[PDB]
This record gives C-alpha cells, structure tokens and sequence, in this order.
C-alpha cells in the first residue's frame, strides 16, 4: 500500500473507518483484526436539532469520581568528579 | 486494582532517570579515540610523557559526557518545577475551595476533591455532577399580561403543550408562574417571542 | 558526520553512543508536538453539524461556517489566514491529523457552542435558541436580560459590522501574524545554519572526506577524519540543545492555548 508516509508492506487497506490505535501518520492509521490499515475517524456524527423555540431540560443526574495523576518530584542525586 | 498502565506518567519519569544513569555510567568503556579505556593499562605500558596524550582525551570525552548528562538533568527538572506548580494550584484552588473554572478539575460541575499520596506525585479524585436523562420542550422568552411584559426571575418559561411553567435552568422542576418569581418591563410591542399568557398573584385570593 | 564513508564509520564506532542518545531526544519532541495539537483540538466526543437553515436571531455567522462550495471546506477566515502566511540526512515527518481534520474539529466546536450553549462542554448537547444563550450570558455578566430583548437588532448589527470590520482589516493589512512567522524562521535558519556548517574545516586540511582519503595515507588522514568528526558532533549537539529550549517553549504556549479553549470557548469565563 502506498500513503503520503511511505509505503507498507504486510497490511490490508479497507474502506471503513474506526477510531485510532496505532497512529502510522497523514491521518491513517493501523490496527489488528490479520493486520489492517484505515483513515481515523474523528468520532461519531450527530445533528443537534436546533430550533427557534424549543429546549431540552434534564430531569436526572449522575454523580462521577474521576482521577488525575500528577508527578511532583524526582530523585536526587550528587556526582563527584575526581571519582569519575 | 486490576488494570495496570494506569499511572504512565510516574513511571516515565522514573524510566528516564534510570535510563540516563545507567547510559552515563556506561560511558566509561569507550576509549574516545585512545589506545585503552582503563587508565591503568595505559599507564603500565607507556612512558607518561607519551600516555599523558591519551590521559587528556579519555579526560576530554568524559567530561563532555558529564556535560550532556547535567544539561539534561536542569531540563527536566525545568519541565518537572512546572509540573509541581501545576499540582500546587490545583490543590490550592480544588481541594480547599470549589473551583468556577470549567474543567479544571473534573468533567463536569465541580464539587469536591480528594488528594492520596504517590510515590513521587499525587493522585486527585474530583467529585463532579452530571445531567442526564433530557426531555423536550417548547421556550418563550417573555410573558405579554395586561400589555405589559414579564422576564422570570431566575429560570427559564416551558411548557408541556399547555400551561407555561417556570422551572431552573438544570432540573426539571416546574412550578406555577407567579408575580413573584418573575418582574416587569415595558409593554409587549418590541420583544421578538412573547405568547399571550396569563400571571397569577396572592395578594387577590387572600383578599376575600 | 560520515556520509557512506566506512573508515569515517569506524573511526566514529569508538565514541559509544551518543547517536542513540541523539535520536532519542527528537523522537520525544515529535511525539510533543503530536500530543500538543491532539489535546488542544480534540476537545470533543462527537461531530457536531449545523442545521440546514440558519436563522439565529440575526446573528449572521456565514463567514465563519464552513463553506462546502471549496474543496478544503475552510471558511473564508481560515482561507485568509492559510493565504497571509508564508536532503543531507534529514527528514521531515508529516503531522497525525491533517488539515482536514482540525478543520473539522474547529466547525464541530463551533456548531457546537452556537446550537446548544456551554451545556455540550458537560455532558450532552441540548439546544437553546441563541438569543436566549445571549440572555443567559448577559445576566453572567451583572445586566439583567431585559436590556438585551429590549435592544436585539442593535446588538446583531454591531456584532455584524464588527465581524465585517475584522476581517477587512485581515485581509488588508499585512504582519498581522508575526508570532507564527517568527517560529516558522526560526526553524528553518537553525536547520539552513545546521546544513551549512558542513563546510568548514575546523582546523583540518579540507573540509570534503573524499579528497582527505585520496591525497594521503590512512594512518596521516585519520587525524583529519577526527577533527572533522568532533567539530560535526559538536556541532550537531548545540543543534540538539537548542532544539530542546524551542520545544519547551512552544508547549508552554500550546498548554495556555488548551487552557484558554477549554475556558473562554467551551465556557464564560
Ligand atoms: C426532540 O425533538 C426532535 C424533533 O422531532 C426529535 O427528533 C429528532 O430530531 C433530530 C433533528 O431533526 C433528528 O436528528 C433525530 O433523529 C430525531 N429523533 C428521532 C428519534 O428520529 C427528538 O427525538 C426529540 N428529543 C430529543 C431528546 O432531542
Ligand atoms: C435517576 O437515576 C437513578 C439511577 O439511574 C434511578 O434509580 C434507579 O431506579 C430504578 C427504578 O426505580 C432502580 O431499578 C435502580 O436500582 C435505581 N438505581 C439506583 C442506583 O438506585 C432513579 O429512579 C432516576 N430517577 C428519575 C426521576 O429518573
Ligand atoms: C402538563 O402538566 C400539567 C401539570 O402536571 C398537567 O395538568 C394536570 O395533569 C393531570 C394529569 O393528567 C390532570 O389530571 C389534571 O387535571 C391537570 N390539571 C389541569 C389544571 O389541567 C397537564 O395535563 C399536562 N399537559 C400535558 C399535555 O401533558
Ligand atoms: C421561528 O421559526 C418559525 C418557523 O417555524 C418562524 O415562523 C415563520 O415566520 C415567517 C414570517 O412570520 C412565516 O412566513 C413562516 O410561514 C413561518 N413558519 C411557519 C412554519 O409558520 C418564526 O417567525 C420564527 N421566529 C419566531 C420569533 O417565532
Ligand atoms: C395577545 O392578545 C392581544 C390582545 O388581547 C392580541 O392583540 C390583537 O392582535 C390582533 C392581530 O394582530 C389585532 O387585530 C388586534 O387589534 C389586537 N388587539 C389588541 C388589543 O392589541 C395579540 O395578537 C395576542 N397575541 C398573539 C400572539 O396573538
Ligand atoms: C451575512 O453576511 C454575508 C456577507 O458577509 C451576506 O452575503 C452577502 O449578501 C450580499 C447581498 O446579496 C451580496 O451582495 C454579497 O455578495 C454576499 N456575500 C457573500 C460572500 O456571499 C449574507 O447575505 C448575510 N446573511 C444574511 C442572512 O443576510
Ligand atoms: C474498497 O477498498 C478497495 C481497496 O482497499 C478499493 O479497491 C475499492 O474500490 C473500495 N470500495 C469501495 C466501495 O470503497
């Protein structure tokens, strides 16, 4: 198969879309089903249904618990030269 | 408890360390372009007027070496300095307070968080409200009544085919449309949406 | 360094590995940069489209939509600012995403923020007639909603000729965008310097391996060989360095610029 990245030998060009795991770049990318390369799809597709005189109003909710994990510090360390 | 790969980021950051040790300690068995890479050997076999040259390059290639791995280090201790400041702020301003700043912590409406301790960071758990389960309706932005016009209070006018509650603008809670939770301004002659309606008052009915 | 020369190669395979250790740095600036546009634009869960007829309260965003009539279906703002702006081992690697695709990310956000508010930025979208949303944001900013009702057609009028007037002024005038122009040189004098320094002869007799092999005796030209090796690693080292800066400072900016998106576009701020 031939794409603006290169060329690649050992996989299958296909005519869907999915979402990416292995980016391989110029917007394509490859995944395992045999081993098949694709375009990327940015996402799922919906047409909001804007109108001049209606709303939408939630009537029930969720609570969610969600983390994010943040580095602060890294070990410290001394060289001497002489030794080295 | 299952899942592994969740906490990436730490162990970067001890792999880099550990990787830039270990590349700078292998770096003493190259000779640099000398006869030997163990200094011994070089001084046991040639007289020092001569083997001082090959003492000056292993000198040379080392310290260089040594150079590299410093700048490194003050980089990524850079990038490292701002990572804190970031967790910093964020515990300041999500922890000790509920934070107004859509998305800084948490997707969704913030309500609390929670810090745990990491080995060499720190974990956030951010509580946040979600909306669900949306309904339909149909909107008016003023109420015309005895040719004057009426704007809620706070909320917003619906309705359910008929009738023309008030509710909140993120919980369904219809209620009755009252001289109390709406105000007044001007006719009905220059809005672009009024519906003709009508506006109940207490003080009427607690009359008689 | 060498440039398919196998007494260079191997006079170069006695200093260990820096070369590794070279690559290793762009590679981690790559993946930077690819992780910078993706956290920036991919905001969004779904794709988002504007509905067939447009009637926002008189509010005229026809030149900010996208236009399918062009075949990069940019809008004529992006076409103007696309327009305004400007082999010796080295390669260039494309970008993940391509224009078409942060083109779509953009259109998707902003139908997006004009159908259903900042509602879409929590959970799910739900729609809201934009005067209205005009409503709400006033009433954000401490003036009830009853100016704004009170005073629709002035307030479209002066948001149209606002946006006519930018992007006249767009077009127009010209170094408007000094700070992507300036990133754009300075990539590319580093890269021009780093290529031409491939001439010098940093102390040797020639700066061309060629005429070193085919004028001397090895055990004589492997002196010049190492001159010329050092100086081109040294060389290529500052290179490196100087490398490493730009690219912390290209993701600090990157990081406002997400931080900015997140609050002042999916928010009121
Ligand atoms: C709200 O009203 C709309 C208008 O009828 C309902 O129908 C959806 O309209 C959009 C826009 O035309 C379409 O994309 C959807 O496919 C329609 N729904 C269906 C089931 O066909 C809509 O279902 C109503 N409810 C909500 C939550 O939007
Ligand atoms: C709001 O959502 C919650 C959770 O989805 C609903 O609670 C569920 O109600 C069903 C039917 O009564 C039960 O079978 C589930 O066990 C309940 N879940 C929980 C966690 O208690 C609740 O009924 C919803 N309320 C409204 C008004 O829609
Ligand atoms: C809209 O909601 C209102 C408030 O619940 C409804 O008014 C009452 O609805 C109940 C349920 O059918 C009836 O038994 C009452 O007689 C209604 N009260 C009045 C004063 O009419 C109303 O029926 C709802 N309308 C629609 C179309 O759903
Ligand atoms: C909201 O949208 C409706 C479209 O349903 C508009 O109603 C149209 O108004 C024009 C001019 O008055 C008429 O020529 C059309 O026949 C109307 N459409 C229908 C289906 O009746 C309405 O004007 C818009 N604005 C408001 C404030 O309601
Ligand atoms: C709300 O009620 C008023 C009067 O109760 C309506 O005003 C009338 O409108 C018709 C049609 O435009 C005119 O022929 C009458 O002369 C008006 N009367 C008055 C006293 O103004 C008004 O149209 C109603 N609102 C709607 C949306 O129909
Ligand atoms: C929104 O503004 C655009 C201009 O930016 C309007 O399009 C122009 O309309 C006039 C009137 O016919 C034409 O002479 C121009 O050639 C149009 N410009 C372009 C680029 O097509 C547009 O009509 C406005 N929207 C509405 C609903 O009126
Ligand atoms: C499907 O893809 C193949 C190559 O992968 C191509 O030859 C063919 O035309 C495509 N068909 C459709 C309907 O897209």
């Amino acid at each position: 198969f031939q794409t603006r990245a290169g060329c690649l030998i050992g996989a299958e060009h296909v005519n869907n879309s999915y979402e990416c795991d292995i980016p391989i770049g110029a917007g394509i990318c490859a995944s395992y089903q045999s081993i098949i390369a694709y375009t990327m799809s940015l996402g799922a597709e919906n047409s909001v249904a804007y109108s001049n005189n209606s709303i939408a109003i939630p009537t029930n909710f969720t609570i969610s618990v969600t983390t994010e994990i943040l580095p602060v510090s890294m070990t410290k360390t001394s060289v001497d030269c002489t030794m080295y | 408890s299952s899942t592994a790969s969740a906490l990436g980021k730490l162990q970067d950051v001890v792999n880099q360390n550990a990787q830039a040790l270990n590349t700078l300690v292998k770096q003493l068995s190259s000779n640099f372009g000398a006869i030997s890479s163990v200094l011994n050997d070089i001084l046991s076999r040639l007289d020092p007027p001569e083997a001082e040259v090959q003492i000056d390059r292993l000198i040379t290639g080392r310290l260089q070496s040594l150079q590299t791995y410093v700048t490194q280090q003050l980089i990524r201790a850079a990038e490292i300095r701002a990572s804190a400041n970031l967790a910093a702020t964020k515990m300041s301003e999500c922890v000790l307070g509920q934070s107004k700043r859509v998305d800084f912590c948490g997707k969704g409406y913030h309500l609390m968080s929670f810090p745990q301790s990491a080995p060499h960071g720190v974990v956030f758990l951010h509580v946040t409200y979600v909306p669900a389960h949306e309904k339909n309706f149909t909107t008016a932005p003023a109420i015309c009544h005895d040719g004057k016009a009426h704007f809620p209070r706070e909320g917003v006018f619906v309705s359910n085919g008929t009738d023309w509650f008030v509710t909140q603008r993120n919980f369904y809670e219809p209620q009755i449309i009252t001289t109390d939770n709406t105000f007044v301004s001007g006719n009905c002659d220059v809005v672009i949406g009024i519906v003709n309606n009508t506006v109940y008052d207490p003080l009427q009915p607690e009359l008689d | 360094i060498c440039g398919d020369s196998t007494e260079c190669s191997n006079l170069l395979l006695q200093y260990g590995s820096f070369c590794t250790q070279l690559n290793r740095a762009l590679t981690g600036i790559a993946v930077e940069q690819d992780k910078n546009t993706q956290e920036v634009f991919a905001q969004v869960k779904q794709i988002y489209k504007t509905p067939p007829i447009k009637d926002f309260g008189g509010f005229n965003f026809s030149q900010i939509l996208p236009d399918p009539s062009k075949p990069s279906k940019r809008s004529f703002i992006e076409d103007l600012l696309f327009n305004k702006v400007t082999f010796n081992g080295l390669t260039v690697l494309p970008p993940l995403l391509t224009d078409e695709m942060i083109a779509q990310y953009t259109s998707a956000l902003l139908a997006g923020t004009i159908t259903s508010g900042w509602t879409f930025g929590a959970g799910a979208a739900l729609q809201i007639p934009f005067a209205m949303q005009m409503a709400y944001r006033f009433n954000g900013i401490g003036v009830t909603q009853n100016v704004l009702y009170e005073n629709q057609k002035l307030i479209a009028n002066q948001f149209n000729s606002a946006i006519g007037k930018i992007q006249d002024s767009l077009s127009s005038t010209a170094s408007a965008l000094g700070k992507l122009q300036d990133v754009v040189n300075q990539n590319a004098q580093a890269l021009n310097t780093l290529v031409k320094q491939l001439s010098s002869n940093f102390g040797a007799i020639s700066s061309v391996l060629n005429d070193i092999l085919s004028r001397l005796d090895p055990p004589e030209a492997e002196v010049q060989i190492d001159r010329l090796i050092t100086g081109r690693l040294q060389s290529l080292q500052t290179y490196v360095t100087q490398q490493l800066i730009r690219a912390a400072e290209i993701r600090a900016s990157a990081n406002l610029a997400a931080t900015k998106m997140s609050e002042c576009v999916l928010g009121q701020s």
